[PDB]
DNA sequence: GCACAGGATGTATATATCTGACACGTGCCTGGAGACTAGGGAGTAATCCCCTTGGCGGTTAAAACGCGGGGGACAGCGCGTACGTGC
DNA sequence: CGTACGCGCTGTCCCCCGCGTTTTAACCGCCAAGGGGATTACTCCCTAGTCTCCAGGCACGTGTCAGATATATACATCCTGTGC
């Protein structure tokens, strides 16, 4: 019985660090989920041309970066710059 | 089968759009309005249909093809 | 894990297959799988956020697509970047134009 | 008694913007959609989620276009909305030519 | 003396801008706009005057479309002038803000 | 040097050959004020835009490719400019 | 023949649409038809747009396709106007239609 | 340096279809983009469906069915003769 | 009350001329061709069970249909003035 | 500077809304059957990767004619004038 895939778990958990008494529905759950793979691709693909158009092979947190400031609208792209480079020097503190 | 597209429905669906009042020739030019978008939509849908060699239209394909259309839909797979 | 980490709720390790599986460059940084499950990780708090308000607005412990909707519609910067995005059951706002109203 | 033409299509208005269930029955509409796939291919199944997947699609985009139509209505100084609108909401889209 | 009534030179005009294709704002102004808009973004930008060229030929292509649409809206009240009020139709519609 | 105002180089001849070329020959007083507005919206989007390219190329050019790649990006693809 | 072009008995680069279609991450791999199909398709649409453009030239009494003769091509055309009815031709202009309503009577 | 371009291809065919005509600089430019622009839209669509169908790789039957997206009738069709016809072509040569 | 010459208004057009862009030929190099291998994708065939269709009959809401009159569309008119034209 | 259009007013006629009752088929619940899609194991064709080999395609340079420019002239019409 196959092992679909999705984000579910996750959309629950920072659900709780946001709102821990409240819950959702399986119906609002695929709309979560369709939402996280609809701005991944998003993302992923200026990233994408990005590169190509810059004569380079890699995709960094640069590139996703700067594809996050022409997806994102003025304030929504301003706090995930921060979320993202935040991740980031927090990641590379760890190893 | 178009004209199964009921009269009620349709003014139903124009209150849910902020509409008052509504003129008799509207039902009918709201018909091939949303046939023309269908078709086009499974058009599409089909295509992807053909292409996947099933017999059997799924909902991503339906998805796959709002999505070229540019009227992306959530919460049938995304 | 990475998750851990990078302080994220988002699965880091996912995010770093698919972007080397989905054909979008020929090679992929550590970085961004990192700097991307964040900004995902970010946005879907935002919609949380306003939706779950929205479900105690509207009296509700659990969130259903019109929760999501309202919360979408309402905001601004929200409704913009899902500006061609249909929400399945998700209604409309409620608006009514002026000069249709009664006098 | 009677209520005054025109009242209770704005208490209806109130109650569908309030709502969020499909507004055509599933089954005309089905119907109708396997109609319009036979034209394109033979012996085709669907499903049921692509039924429903195609519907909240095309509502969504049929209310969409009323909101719009509407505006074009009380453009033009009216009330009711005409065939004439629709066709200028759609070619201002650029949905039509 | 001698007079052409009212709309007569609009329509002379209209024919002569949609025979040719050489652009209508002019060049200087037009630069001097796009750089002030740009140095506001980021201060201590070079342009290729190519790039300039580009984003106007973009420019005038978008406004003509607008006015196209902008005109339609005009006419659908029962008007033959253009408005705010009719761009801002065109807008709402289009899906622009 | 300081650079103010220029919005109103696009004189009110042109915002009208404009509307020519676009099928308009009446044209209502408050318009042009209106368009100046929109063409202001439309460039600060494209720019903005072929900003963020021309910083990511880390330059300090803006080349008629960054240009572009922007309207691309708005769904305004333009030939003619290389792409 | 040595050029795949020839093979196909086309005039658009084989090697070239191929080299393109694996430098740009569409995918892993890539067929040997996918090019030449390809490479072909573009030469219909060019050949399909030079036609009706030259055309434009001739009618303009012109040897020579400068980019009004593309758009003229291009809008007059139900088809090709369609799959480039969001695109912009520099130097274009626009199609002489003038609304009803503002002729005189 | 060397900048690439259909520019010979394009006269190719102009002079196999309006041979006493010729081509402005301005015009091949946008000729030019026309043939990139619908290279990607091609290109791009095609990878969707090798990746919607868990495929690795791009065949003619991909850009076959990409194509019956991408354009509109008339202009699809042919193209679609046209091209599996050259493969075809190609195949036994 | 209207229409057509009177006139000068702009566009059309004919001309030659002067220019610079295209179109070509030459030669130099880089990207494609050629030939070979090794490896994994995909195609094919073989089994499974899940999902789709189908057909049937009960209440039950929704569709239908008509009736009657109210208010909104639309057409006519007239006033006031803003926007086109010209210098 | 004034003309002809935006719009505000009116006035009529009928096309929609409201509402009560009469007519259809939407829906739900229940079971039944096989199509097709999903999963699995196998082999072989096809494509990436690699090297050496050379003309297709590029820049570079140069020669000329299509087209832009300048100015003369023929063709079209629109509105103002004058008279019956
Ligand atoms: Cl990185
Ligand atoms: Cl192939």
């Amino acid at each position: 019985k196959t092992r679909k895939e999705s984000y579910a778990i996750y959309v629950y958990k920072v659900l709780k660090q946001v709102h821990p008494d409240t819950g959702i529905s399986s119906k609002a759950m695929s709309i979560m989920n369709s939402f996280v793979n609809d701005v991944f691709e998003r993302i992923a693909g200026e990233a994408s041309r990005l590169a190509h158009y810059n004569k380079r092979s890699t995709i960094t947190s640069r590139e996703i970066q700067t594809a996050v400031r022409l997806l994102l609208p003025g304030e929504l792209a301003k706090h995930a710059v921060s979320e993202g480079t935040k991740a980031v020097t927090k990641y590379t503190s760890a190893k | 089968n178009i004209q199964g597209i009921t009269k009620p429905a349709i003014r139903r669906l124009a209150r849910r759009g902020g509409v008052k009042r509504i003129s008799g020739l509207i039902y009918e030019e709201t018909r091939g309005v949303l046939k023309v978008f269908l078709e086009n939509v499974i058009r599409d849908a089909v295509t992807y249909t053909e292409h996947a060699k099933r017999k059997t239209v799924t909902a991503m394909d339906v998805v796959y093809a709002l999505k070229r259309q540019g009227r992306t839909l959530y919460g049938f797979g995304g | 894990t990475r998750s851990s980490r990078a302080g994220l709720q988002f699965p880091v390790g996912r995010v770093h297959r698919l972007l080397r599986k989905g054909n979008y460059a020929e090679r992929v940084g550590a970085g961004a799988p990192v700097y991307l499950a964040a900004v995902l990780e970010y946005l879907t708090a935002e919609i949380l956020e306003l939706a779950g308000n929205a479900a105690r607005d509207n009296k509700k412990t659990r969130i259903i697509p019109r929760h999501l909707q309202l919360a979408v519609r309402n905001d601004e910067e929200l409704n913009k970047l899902l500006g061609r995005v249909t929400i399945a059951q998700g209604g409309v706002l409620p608006n009514i134009q002026s000069v249709l109203l009664p006098k | 008694h009677r209520y005054r033409p025109g009242t209770v299509a704005l208490r209806e208005i109130r109650r569908y913007q309030k709502s969020t269930e499909l507004l055509i029955r599933k089954l005309p509409f089905q119907r109708l959609v396997r109609e319009i796939a036979q034209d394109f291919k033979t012996d085709l199944r669907f499903q049921s989620s692509a039924v429903m997947a195609l519907q909240e699609a095309s509502e969504a985009y049929l209310v969409a276009l009323f909101e719009d139509t509407n505006l074009c209505a009380i453009h033009a100084k009216r009330v009711t909305i005409m065939p004439k609108d629709i066709q200028l909401a759609r070619r201002i889209r650029g949905e039509r030519a």
